[PDB]
C-alpha cells in the first residue's frame, strides 16, 4: 500500500531488512548468518535495480507518484535513452530493471539460490516469507505497473521463458526433495514461476486468484510441517519421520486438505488457478515449445511432492528414532488432555483453513462468475483469455483432457507402485487389476447402460 | 549326476539366510509393531463425513435445487 | 521466579541421564547380540573382550546403543572406551543434544 | 564427529576421508582402526539409506548387512599390506561415495550440526 | 513345560511380540493405546469440511468429469404436460411442438452465425 | 423486443457519463456488451446479494430479466471473440466444411489432432 | 529365503482332540439350523465368510481340532458358509500371532467382529498364508494340549515366529 | 502407570469408544445396527431360503485347500511335478485377461481409441512394462519333469492370459547369479521383481530364457531330489 | 524423572586457534 | 519441546 514509489522503495528495503533479521534469528549461530547474508545481498541488489528504475522514471518524468506514472507513461514509451554506446528503449530498460528486481524478490531461476538457505528462519517466520510477504514483491510490482510492462517488448519475451523454466526447476526439485521445509520452498518458487506465466498471460484476476490460493495453502501446510518437526525434535528430514498419523492426529488431516488443495488436484480448490493458467497461456511466443513443455513438467510435479511429503511423514513404516515414539506413548501421559501439538495451533489451523476457502470462493464468484463483478483494474490491456473459459471450443475441451490423463496416471504410479517387497504385493497387484476392470465396467454403464 | 540346480542352490540360499544375525532383528522389533501403524485408507474414514455431505447437498437441493438451468452439451 | 539474587551454575551430579536406568538398557543390548553368551557374566567392570564382544561385534553394539540413546559417539570416544563402566558414565554425562 | 565436512573448505578426498574414518589422515591410524571405522561408517550409510530411507526394504538391509560383515571380517583377518585388503578399502570407499547424500541427516547432538549453538550458555564469572 | 495352545503363553506372546527388549520388563511396550482426543476432533472436523468442499464441486462444477470422461448418459427429466390432451389433438400439438424445437434450434445456429457484424 | 444480442430490453445506449456513474470496470467496457450488462449491475446494487447466493443461484434470482439479455450478448460477444462457432464446426466435419467453406481462411491452416480421429 | 517343501505327510489310526467349541457341537450345517444358538452364531459369522471371500481375507473358523502325534499333523473342521470342511496342518507350519496382526493383514477395515471370537487364540499358517480363528465359547483338552510334541520346547523357533510375517 | 480413575472428569474408554474405527481394539460391545447384530436380530435371514441362497450362491468349499501337501494332475503320463505357483499365478493370469475384455471393449467404446494407444504406450513403456509384464513373461506358472525325455515342461501365462507349455532340456539349464543381471536389469528388480525370488534365478542356455520362480509358491521334496535334477 | 544439572558450558566448545590465519584468505 | 533452562 505504497502510494509513490519512495514509499514503495521504502517497503523494499524494509521487508528485505526484516527478512533479514528473521533468517538470522538465531544471532549465535554463525551458520544461519551465512544464508542472513545471502539474502541481504540478493535484497541489496534488487535495491540496487528498483532505485535505478526509480531514478530513470524521475530523470523521464518530474514526478513519482505511482498513478501519474501509469497514466503518463504511454506517452514518453516512444522516447529512448543514449546509454555508453547503445540507444536503448526507455520502456525496455525500465522494465529490465523491475523485472530484474522482480526475479531477485520472487526467487526466480538464476536468483532463487537464496531461498532454499532462507529456511533457516523458524517456521512461522518461514512460512510468512514464503507465502504471500516475501515472494510475492516481484508479482506486486508487476501488477501495479502494468501499463510500463505491457509496452514492453523485454518483458513480453522474459516473463513466460523465466516463468515455465522456474516453475519447471522447482516442481521437479519440490518432488525429489526429502526436507520438508526445502520442499515447501522449492513449491513455492516454482508457484512463483506459474505467477509469472500467468501474469504473461495477462488476466491479472487469474494472477490475483492464483496468488492468494498459493499463499494460503501454502502458509497453512508450513504450519502443518513446523508441528511435524517440533514434534520431531528439529529433524526436518521425513526420512527419520515415519507412522505419526496417530501422534498427530489433527496435523495428518489438516496436511491432507491442505496439500490437495495446494498441489494442483482434480476436484480441488487449486485446480481451477492451473486451469486458467493453461486457458490464458499464449501461443505466439518464439520458444513456446520449451515454456509449454516447461509448464506440463511443472503442473504434473505438484503430485509427486504432495505425496511423497504426506506418505512418508504420516502413514510410512517407523523410521525414526525409538525415542520419539516411547517418550510419547508412555500410558502415564493417557489424559483428556493428552496432545502432541498446541490447542491454539489446532484452532488457529483451522480457522486458517476455513478463511482461506471463504475467501477463494469469493474471490471466485467475483471474477470467474458469470456476471462479471470485480472492481476496475485501471488497465486498458484485454487478452481475450476469458473467451476460451466462456464458450470453450472441442479443441481445447479434449487438449485440457492430455494433462488431467497425465495427472491420472502419475497419481496411479504413486499408489499402485510397489518399490519394496512386502506381504501385499500380490494383492495390491490384483487390487489394481480389480481397479482398472471397474472403473471400465462402471463408465460403460454410466454412459451407455445408465 | 553332480549338476547344481534347483535343489543345490535353494539350499545354499537357505543357508546364506540361516547366517544372517539375530541382533539386528531384535533390535528393530519395535519398529513393525500393528498396534502403532495402519494405513492412509483405514485412518481416513468418509463415513460420516459422507452422511454430512449428503446432508448438506440435500439442503442445496430444496433451497437453490429449484432455481437452476439444465446445460446440455 | 529466578530469585533477584545472584544464582550460579548448579551441577547437581555428573549425569545428566539415570546412570543406573543407562547402563541397565546398555547391558540388555549388549545381550541382545548374538556373540554374548551369558548375561549374568557382563558388569559395569568387565571388559568388553571378557564378556565376549570382538572387536568388530563392537562397533555394532555401539551403532545400536547410539539408536537408543537418542546421541552420536564418535569414534575417538569409541575407542578410548574400555569397560561397560567407562561406556555407561560417557552416555549418562552426556548432554543428548551436546 | 564434528560433523563440519560441508564447511571449512574441505576438498573431496578429505571429505571422503572424514566420511570413511573420523580423522582426515588415515594413515596415522594402524590396521584395526582403519578396519573398524570403515565397518562403522558403511554400516551407519547402509542403515541410513536402506533403514531411514524411501520406502526401505529391510529384508535387503539385513542381507546387505550380512554381506559387508561378512566382507569387513575377511577384511580384519587379512594382513595390512595386502593388495586384497587394499582392493576391499577400495570397493567400500566407492561405496561410501556412491551413498554420499547432500543435505544428509546430521544429527543434532554433534558439533557444527543444525541448531548446534543455538543458545549462549553464561559462565560463573 | 508350557505348550503351544496354552492361553497364559498365547497372552505372553501377543504382548511381546513387539516389545522393546532394551526396557524393563512392565513397561516394554512400543504400541500407543490411544489417540489424542481434541486434536483428534479438530483433525476429523477439518476433513469433513475438506470432503464436502470436494463433493460440492464434483456437483456443482462437473467440467472436469466432462473433460476428462466425457458426457455421460443422463437421468431421465420431463413433463407429463403433454399427458392433459389426448386423441388427434395430441398428436398435432406434439408433431407441432417438435417442429417448433428443430426450428428453434436452426434460427439459434443461424443467428449465431449471422449476429456477427452487429457490434459496430 | 426483437432486438439484437447487442441491445437490451428497453433499446437504451448508455453515454460515456452514464457509464462513469454506473462505473463499468474495463474488462466489460471494452467489449460490446455494455448497453446489457449496465442494467443488471443496476439491478444487483438496488437488490444487493451475497456472493454464496451468486454462485448458488442459477437464474440470478431476482436479476434475471436483465440477466437474460447480458447473458445472450456475453456468449454472442465470447462466441465471435474466439471463432468458436466456425471452430466447432470444422471440428464437427473438417470434410463438409472444406466442401463448403465455411471460412476459408481459418479451414486452410485448421488441422485437427492425430488423436483425435473420431 | 524360505521356500515352501511338501513332506507328503498324512494321517495316524488315533488323534487326540484339543478343541471342541461348545456351540456347533453338532455335525452338519443342517444341524447347525436346527439348532437356536448355532443358527445365531452362523448369522453372526456371516459378515466373517463375506470378509472371507470379497475382502480377500485368508482366514477360517476352526472347530473340532484333532491332532495327529505320530506324523505331527493338525485336522481342524472350519466352518464356511456352505458347511463344514477338514483340513490338515503342519506344525512345522502353525505359528501364533496377535489379533491386531490378524486384523492387519487385510488391507480393507474389517466389519466389526462379533464377542465369541476368540482374539487371544489365532494362529497363523505360513505355508497357507492363512489365519485360524476358535471360538471363545469352547473346551480345551488340558491332556491332549500338554503332549510332548506340542511343547515349545519343540516348537519354538524365534525367526519363524517374531519375524515371518511382518505385516508394515 | 494410569492415574485417570483418580480425576472424575477424566477421559473414559467410553469416551475413546469412537476411536475404534481408525484405531484397532478387539470387540467390547455390539451396536443395534451392526451387521452382525442385524443378522441376528432380522427373523427374515433366519428363513430357509436366505440360509439355502447364501449356502449355494458363493465361493464353494470344494476349491478350498485341505491340506499342505498338493499333487496337481500330471503333465505328461510319465513326468512328475516339482514346482508350482499358487496366487502369483493366478493375479498374472487375471491381470492378462483383461486383455480381452478392455481392450475390444476400450476400441468400440472410447471415443478416441487412437488417444487412448498414444496414452497407453508410453504408460507401458515405463512403469507398466517392467513393472508387470516382463515379470508375468518370464515367469513360471507350473513346472514338470519328463524323465524319459530328460527334459522339464514349464508352463507360462500369455497374451490374454492364454497357457502355453515348452520344453527345455536338463542339461542346458544354468544358474544366474543375481549380481550379473541385476544393473542390467536395475528397474525390472525395482518396481515387479518382488514376487519372485532374485536369487533362485535359472535360465536356458540355448535358447537364452529366464525363469522366475514365485516366493510363495510350493516345491516337491521328491522332485527336488529327483537323481535327474541333482 | 531425573534432576538434571544445569545446561552444560561444553554446550558452546571454546575454539582454539591452531593454524595461522592467512591474510590471504580476509 | 524447547531447550532447557539456564541461568541468567
Ligand atoms: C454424499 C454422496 C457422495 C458425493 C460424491 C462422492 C462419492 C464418492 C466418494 C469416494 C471417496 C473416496 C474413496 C477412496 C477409497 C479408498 C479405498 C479403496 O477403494 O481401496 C481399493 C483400491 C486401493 O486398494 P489397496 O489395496 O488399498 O491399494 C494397494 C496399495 O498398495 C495400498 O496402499 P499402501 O497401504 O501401500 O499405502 C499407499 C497409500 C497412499 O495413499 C495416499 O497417497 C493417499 C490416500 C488417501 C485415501 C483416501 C482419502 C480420501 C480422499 C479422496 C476423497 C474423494 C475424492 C473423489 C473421488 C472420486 C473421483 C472420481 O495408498 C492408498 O491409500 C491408495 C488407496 C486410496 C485411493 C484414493 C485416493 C484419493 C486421493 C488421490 C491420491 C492422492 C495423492 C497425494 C496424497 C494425498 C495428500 C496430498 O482403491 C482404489 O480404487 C485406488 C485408486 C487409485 C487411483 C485413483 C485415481 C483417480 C483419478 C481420477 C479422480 C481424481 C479425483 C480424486 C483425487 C483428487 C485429490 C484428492
Ligand atoms: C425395504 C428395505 C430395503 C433395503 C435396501 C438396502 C440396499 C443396500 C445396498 C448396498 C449397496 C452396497 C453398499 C456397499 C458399501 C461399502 C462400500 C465399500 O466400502 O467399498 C469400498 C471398499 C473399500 O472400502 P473400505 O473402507 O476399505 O471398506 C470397509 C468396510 O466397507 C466398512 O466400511 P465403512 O463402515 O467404513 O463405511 C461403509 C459405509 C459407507 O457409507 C457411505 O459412504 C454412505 C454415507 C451415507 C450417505 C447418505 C445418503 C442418503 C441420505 C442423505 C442425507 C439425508 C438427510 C435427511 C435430513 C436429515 C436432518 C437431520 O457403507 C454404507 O453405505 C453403510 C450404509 C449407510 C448407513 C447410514 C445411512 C444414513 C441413515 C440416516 C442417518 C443416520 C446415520 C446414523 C446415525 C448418525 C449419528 C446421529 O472396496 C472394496 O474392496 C469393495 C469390495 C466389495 C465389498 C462388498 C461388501 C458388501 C456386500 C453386499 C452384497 C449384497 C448383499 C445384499 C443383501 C440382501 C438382503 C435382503
Ligand atoms: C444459523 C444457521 C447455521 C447454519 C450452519 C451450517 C453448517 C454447515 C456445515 C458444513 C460442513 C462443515 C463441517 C465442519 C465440522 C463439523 C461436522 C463434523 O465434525 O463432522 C464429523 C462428525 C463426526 O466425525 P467422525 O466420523 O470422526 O465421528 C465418528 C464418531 N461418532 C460416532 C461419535 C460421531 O460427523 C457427525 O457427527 C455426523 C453428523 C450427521 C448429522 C448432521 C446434522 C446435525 C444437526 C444437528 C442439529 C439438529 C437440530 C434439531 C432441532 C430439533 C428441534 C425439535
Ligand atoms: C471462520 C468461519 C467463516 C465462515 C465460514 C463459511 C464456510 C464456507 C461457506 C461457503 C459458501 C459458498 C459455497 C459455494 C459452493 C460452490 C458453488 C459453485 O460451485 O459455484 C458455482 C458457480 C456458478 O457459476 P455460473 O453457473 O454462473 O457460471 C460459471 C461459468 N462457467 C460455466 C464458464 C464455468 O460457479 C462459479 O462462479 C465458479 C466457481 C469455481 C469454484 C468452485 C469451488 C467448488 C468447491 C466449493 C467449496 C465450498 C466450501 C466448502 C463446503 C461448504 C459447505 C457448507
Ligand atoms: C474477542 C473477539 C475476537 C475477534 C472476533 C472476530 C470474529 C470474526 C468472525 C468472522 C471472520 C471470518 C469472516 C469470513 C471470511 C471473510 C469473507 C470475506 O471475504 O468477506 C465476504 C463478506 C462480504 O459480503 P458478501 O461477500 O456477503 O457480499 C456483499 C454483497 N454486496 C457486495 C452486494 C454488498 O464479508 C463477510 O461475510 C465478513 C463479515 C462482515 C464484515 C464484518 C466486519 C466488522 C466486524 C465487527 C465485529 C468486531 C469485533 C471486535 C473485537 C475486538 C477484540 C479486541
Ligand atoms: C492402426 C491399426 C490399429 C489397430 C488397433 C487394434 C485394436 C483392436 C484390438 C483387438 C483385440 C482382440 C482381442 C481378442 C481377445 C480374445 C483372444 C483369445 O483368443 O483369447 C482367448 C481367451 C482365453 O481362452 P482359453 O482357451 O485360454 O480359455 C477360455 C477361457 N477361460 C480361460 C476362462 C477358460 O478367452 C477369452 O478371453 C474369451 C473372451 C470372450 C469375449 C471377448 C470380447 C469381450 C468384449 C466385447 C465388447 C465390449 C463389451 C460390450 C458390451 C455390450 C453390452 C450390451
Ligand atoms: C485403439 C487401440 C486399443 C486401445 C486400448 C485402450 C487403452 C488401453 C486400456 C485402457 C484401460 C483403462 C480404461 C479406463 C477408462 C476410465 C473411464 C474413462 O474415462 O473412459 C473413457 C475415456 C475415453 O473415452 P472418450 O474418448 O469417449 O472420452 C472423451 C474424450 N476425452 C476423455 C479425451 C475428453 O478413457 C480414457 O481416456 C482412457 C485413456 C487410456 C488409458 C490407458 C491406460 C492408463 C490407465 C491405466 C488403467 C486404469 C485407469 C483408471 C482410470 C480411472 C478414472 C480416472
Ligand atoms: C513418451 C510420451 C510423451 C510424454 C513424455 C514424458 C514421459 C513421462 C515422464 C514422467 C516423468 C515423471 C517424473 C516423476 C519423478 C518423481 C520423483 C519422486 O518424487 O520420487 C518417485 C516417487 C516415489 O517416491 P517414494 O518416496 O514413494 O519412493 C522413492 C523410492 N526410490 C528412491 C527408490 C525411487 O514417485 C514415483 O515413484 C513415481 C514416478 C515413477 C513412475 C513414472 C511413470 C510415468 C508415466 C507416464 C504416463 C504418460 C501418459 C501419457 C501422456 C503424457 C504426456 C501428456
Ligand atoms: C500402436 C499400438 C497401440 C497399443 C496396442 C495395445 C495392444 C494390447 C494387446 C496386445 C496383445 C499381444 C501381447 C503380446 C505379449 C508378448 O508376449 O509380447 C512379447 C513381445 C516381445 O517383447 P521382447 O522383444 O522384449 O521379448 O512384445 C513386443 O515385442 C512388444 C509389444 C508389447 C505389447 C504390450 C501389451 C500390453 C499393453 C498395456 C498398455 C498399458 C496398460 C493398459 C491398462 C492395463
Amino acid at each position: 500500500s505504497s502510494g509513490n514509489f519512495i514509499v514503495l522503495f521504502l517497503g523494499w528495503e524494509l521487508i528485505g531488512l526484516t527478512s533479514f533479521f528473521l533468517i538470522n534469528f538465531w544471532s549465535t549461530r554463525v551458520g544461519t548468518l551465512k544464508a542472513a547474508f545471502k539474502a541481504f545481498s540478493f535484497n541489496k541488489l534488487s535495491d540496487l535495480f528498483l532505485f535505478f528504475a526509480i531514478l530513470i522514471i524521475f530523470s523521464t518524468t518530474y514526478n513519482l507518484d505511482i498513478l501519474s506514472f501509469n497514466n503518463q507513461i504511454y506517452l514518453y514509451e516512444s522516447y529512448n535513452i543514449d546509454m555508453f554506446y547503445w540507444s536503448i528503449n526507455l520502456i525496455e530498460i525500465i522494465s529490465f530493471f523491475f523485472i530484474s528486481c522482480a526475479f531477485i524478490k520472487s526467487a526466480q531461476f538464476g536468483a532463487h539460490i537464496w531461498l532454499p538457505d532462507s529456511m533457516e528462519a523458524p517456521v512461522p517466520a518461514s512460512a510468512l516469507i514464503h507465502s504471500a510477504t516475501l515472494v510475492s514483491a516481484g508479482i506486486y510490482l508487476l501488477l501495479r505497473l502494468s501499463p510500463l510492462f505491457e509496452l514492453s517488448k523485454y518483458a513480453y519475451f522474459i516473463l513466460p521463458l523465466i516463468g515455465s523454466v522456474t516453475a519447471f526447476y522447482g516442481g521437479l526439485v519440490s518432488a525429489f526433495q526429502s526436507d520438508t521445509k526445502k520442499t515447501l520452498a522449492y513449491s513455492t518458487i516454482s508457484h512463483c514461476g506459474f505467477l509469472m506465466v500467468s501474469y504473461s498471460t495477462g488476466v491479472l484476476e487469474f494472477v490475483i486468484l492464483y496468488l492468494y490460493v498459493h499463499g494460503f495453502f501454502k502458509a497453512a501446510t508450513f504450519l502443518c510441517v513446523g508441528n511435524v518437526n517440533r514434534f520431531n525434535r528439529n529433524i526436518q528430514d521425513f526420512k527419520r519421520m515415519g507412522g505419526f498419523y496417530k501422534y498427530l492426529p489433527f496435523e495428518c488431516l489438516a496436511s491432507f486438505v491442505c496439500m490437495i488443495n495446494l498441489s494442483g488436484l482434480p476436484l480441488t480448490l487449486g485446480f481451477y488457478i492451473k486451469h486458467l493458467l493453461f486457458i490464458g497461456l499464449v501461443e505466439s511466443y518464439t520458444l513456446y515449445p520449451l515454456i509449454f513443455s516447461s509448464l506440463i513438467l511443472g503442473a504434473i510435479a505438484g503430485v509427486f511432492y504432495s505425496y511423497r511429503l504426506f506418505y512418508s511423514i504420516f502413514f510410512d513404516t517407523k523410521k525414526g528414532k525409538k525415542a520419539i515414539y516411547l517418550q510419547a506413548s508412555r500410558i502415564i501421559l493417557n489424559s483428556k488432555f493428552y496432545s502432541n501439538t498446541s490447542l491454539a495451533s489446532n484452532l488457529s489451523i483451522t480457522f486458517l483453513v476455513l478463511i482461506s476457502y471463504t475467501v477463494i470462493l469469493y474471490l471466485y464468484c467475483t471474477t470467474l462468475n458469470n456476471y462479471y463483478s470485480l472492481s476496475d483494474l485501471k488497465s486498458i490491456y484485454i487478452n481475450n483469455a476469458y473467451s476460451y473459459f466462456y464458450k470453450p471450443d472441442y479443441n481445447f475441451l479434449n487438449a485440457v483432457s492430455i494433462l488431467n490423463w497425465f495427472v491420472i496416471i502419475l497419481l496411479i504410479s504413486v499408489i499402485y507402485l510397489n518399490w519394496r517387497w512386502s506381504y501385499y504385493y500380490t494383492k495390491s497387484i490384483d487390487s489394481l487389476s480389480k481397479f482398472i476392470l471397474f472403473s471400465f465396467f462402471f463408465f460403460i454403464f454410466s454412459k451407455y447402460i445408465l | 549326476a553332480g549338476r547344481k540346480l534347483f535343489k543345490h542352490y535353494i539350499n545354499e540360499n537357505i543357508k546364506s539366510n540361516n547366517e544372517q544375525k539375530l541382533f539386528f532383528y531384535r533390535v528393530n522389533r519395535w519398529r513393525w509393531n500393528t498396534k502403532d501403524n495402519t494405513t492412509a485408507p483405514k485412518f481416513l474414514r468418509l463415513k460420516y463425513p459422507l452422511l454430512v455431505t449428503g446432508v448438506c447437498l440435500f439442503a442445496y437441493d430444496w433451497t437453490y435445487g429449484f432455481t437452476q438451468v439444465d446445460a446440455h452439451h | 521466579y529466578a530469585p533477584q539474587k545472584v544464582v550460579l551454575r548448579n551441577e547437581k551430579s555428573g549425569y545428566y541421564a539415570n546412570p543406573d536406568d543407562v547402563a541397565r538398557r546398555l547391558i540388555r543390548l549388549i545381550s541382545l547380540h548374538d556373540k554374548v553368551q551369558n548375561p549374568s557374566a557382563i558388569t559395569l567392570k568387565s571388559t568388553w573382550s571378557e564378556i565376549g564382544v570382538d572387536p568388530l561385534s563392537y562397533v555394532e553394539i555401539m551403532l545400536e546403543a547410539e539408536n537408543e540413546f537418542y546421541i552420536e559417539l564418535a569414534d575417538e570416544d569409541l575407542e578410548r572406551f574400555r569397560t561397560v563402566e567407562d561406556a555407561v558414565e560417557f552416555i549418562a554425562r552426556n548432554f543428548f543434544t551436546n | 564427529s564434528k560433523a563440519y565436512y560441508f564447511v571449512k573448505n574441505f576438498s573431496w578426498a578429505e571429505v571422503s576421508n572424514l566420511l570413511c574414518y573420523g580423522t582426515k589422515y588415515p594413515t596415522v591410524l594402524n590396521h584395526q582402526q582403519k578396519v573398524t571405522r570403515l565397518y562403522r561408517a558403511t554400516l551407519r550409510r547402509v542403515y541410513a539409506h536402506q533403514v531411514e530411507g524411501y520406502k526401505t526394504d529391510f529384508k535387503q538391509y539385513n542381507e546387505n548387512i550380512t554381506d559387508i560383515g561378512k566382507d569387513f571380517n575377511k577384511m580384519l583377518a587379512l594382513k595390512p599390506e595386502s593388495l586384497e585388503l587394499q582392493a576391499y578399502f577400495k570397493k567400500y570407499e566407492d561405496l561410501q561415495e556412491e551413498l554420499f547424500d547432500p543435505a544428509m541427516i546430521i544429527d543434532e547432538s554433534r558439533p557444527y550440526a543444525a541448531s548446534s549453538g543455538r543458545y549462549y550458555i553464561f559462565d560463573d564469572y | 513345560g508350557t505348550s503351544i495352545f496354552s492361553r497364559q503363553f498365547k497372552k505372553a506372546f501377543n504382548d511381546a511380540k513387539y516389545q522393546n527388549l532394551t526396557a524393563a520388563q512392565g513397561e516394554t511396550y512400543s504400541h500407543l493405546g490411544w489417540i489424542s482426543n481434541v486434536d483428534l476432533r479438530l483433525g476429523r472436523a477439518i476433513f469433513t469440511f475438506g470432503v464436502v468442499g470436494i463433493a460440492f464441486c464434483i456437483y456443482l462444477e462437473p467440467s472436469y468429469f466432462h473433460e476428462t470422461f466425457g458426457h455421460m448418459s443422463q437421468p431421465p427429466k420431463y413433463d407429463l404436460i403433454d399427458s392433459n390432451i389426448n386423441g388427434v389433438e395430441k398428436k398435432l400439438n406434439k408433431q407441432i411442438l417438435h417442429r417448433e424445437h428443430n426450428e428453434h434450434k436452426l434460427d439459434g445456429f443461424v443467428s449465431m452465425f449471422k449476429g456477427s457484424d452487429v457490434a459496430k | 423486443g426483437h432486438g439484437a444480442w447487442n441491445e437490451n430490453q428497453q433499446h437504451y445506449k448508455y453515454s460515456k457519463e452514464e457509464i462513469e456513474a454506473y462505473q463499468v470496470p474495463m474488462r466489460i467496457k471494452a467489449g460490446p456488451c455494455v448497453d446489457t450488462y449496465i442494467p443488471l449491475k443496476k439491478c444487483f446494487q438496488e437488490n444487493p446479494t451475497s456472493f454464496a447466493a451468486k454462485m448458488l443461484d442459477g437464474r440470478k434470482g431476482k436479476c434475471a430479466k436483465e440477466f437474460k439479455y447480458y447473458n445472450t450478448c456475453l456468449n454472442h460477444w465470447q462466441t465471435y471473440e474466439n471463432n468458436s462457432h466456425v471452430t466447432n464446426a470444422y471440428w464437427a466435419d473438417t470434410s463438409k466444411a472444406n466442401a463448403d467453406g465455411i471460412s476459408n481462411t481459418y479451414g486452410g491452416s485448421f488441422r485437427k489432432g492425430l488423436a483425435w480421429l473420431n | 529365503n524360505y521356500y515352501n517343501i511338501m513332506r507328503q505327510v498324512s494321517l495316524d489310526s488315533n488323534p487326540i482332540v484339543l478343541y471342541q467349541s461348545s456351540t456347533f457341537t453338532g455335525n452338519g450345517l443342517q444341524e447347525f439350523y436346527e439348532n437356536a444358538d448355532a443358527l445365531t452364531k452362523y448369522l453372526k459369522l456371516v459378515p466373517f465368510f463375506l470378509e472371507k471371500n470379497l475382502y480377500d481375507h485368508p482366514k477360517q473358523f476352526v472347530i473340532k481340532m484333532e491332532f495327529h502325534p505320530q506324523n505331527k499333523v493338525l485336522s481342524l473342521d472350519c466352518l464356511t458358509h456352505q458347511g463344514v470342511l477338514k483340513k490338515t496342518v503342519n506344525l512345522e507350519n502353525l505359528i501364533p500371532v496377535p489379533y491386531e496382526d490378524y486384523v492387519q493383514f487385510c488391507r480393507r477395515k474389517l466389519f466389526n467382529a462379533p464377542l465369541f471370537l476368540d482374539t487371544e487364540m489365532i494362529y497363523f499358517n505360513t505355508f497357507q498364508n492363512e489365519f485360524y480363528v476358535f471360538d471363545k465359547n469352547a473346551k480345551w483338552n488340558e491332556e491332549g494340549i500338554n503332549h510332548p510334541e506340542l511343547d515349545i520346547s519343540k516348537l519354538y523357533n524365534e525367526k519363524a515366529w517374531f519375524d515371518s510375517l511382518r505385516i508394515i | 502407570g494410569d492415574i485417570r480413575h483418580k480425576f472424575s472428569n477424566e477421559i473414559t474408554d467410553d469416551d475413546y469408544d469412537y476411536q475404534r474405527a481408525m484405531h484397532v481394539k478387539p470387540p467390547k460391545e455390539e451396536s443395534l445396527f451392526q451387521l452382525t447384530n442385524i443378522l441376528s436380530s432380522v427373523p427374515v435371514f433366519k428363513t430357509r431360503f436366505f440360509l439355502d441362497f447364501i449356502a449355494r450362491n458363493l465361493d464353494t468349499n470344494s476349491a478350498v485347500s485341505t491340506s499342505d501337501f498338493v499333487a496337481p494332475p500330471r503333465v505328461h503320463e510319465n513326468s512328475f511335478f516339482v514346482y508350482h505357483s499358487r496366487e502369483l499365478g493366478n493375479v498374472i493370469r487375471k491381470y492378462r485377461s483383461l486383455e480381452s475384455i478392455v481392450l475390444p471393449g476400450a476400441l468400440l467404446t472410447f471415443t478416441y481409441p487412437l488417444f487412448a494407444a498414444f496414452v497407453a504406450i508410453p504408460s507401458y513403456y515405463f512403469m507398466f512394462n517392467a513393472k508387470i509384464y516382463e515379470m508375468s513373461r518370464r515367469f513360471v506358472v507350473r513346472m514338470d519333469v519328463l524323465p524319459h525325455l530328460e527334459m522339464i515342461s514349464v508352463q507360462r501365462i500369455g497374451a490374454f492370459g492364454i497357457l502355453y507349455t515348452k520344453l527345455h532340456r536338463i542339461q542346458d539349464l544354468e544358474y544366474v547369479p543375481f549380481d550379473q543381471v541385476k544393473e542390467q536389469e536395475n528397474y525390472l528388480w525395482a518396481i515387479g521383481g518382488h514376487g519372485v525370488d532374485n536369487q533362485l534365478i535359472f535360465k536356458d542356455r540355448s535358447t537364452g530364457e529366464f525363469f522366475y520362480f514365485e516366493r510363495q509358491g510350493v516345491w516337491d521334496a521328491k522332485g527336488l531330489n529327483h537323481p535327474l535334477l541333482n | 524423572g531425573w534432576d538434571r544439572p544445569d545446561v552444560p558450558l561444553s554446550f558452546n566448545p571454546l575454539y582454539v586457534h591452531k593454524r595461522e590465519l592467512s591474510i590471504f584468505d580476509t | 519441546g524447547g531447550f532447557q533452562k539456564y541461568p541468567i
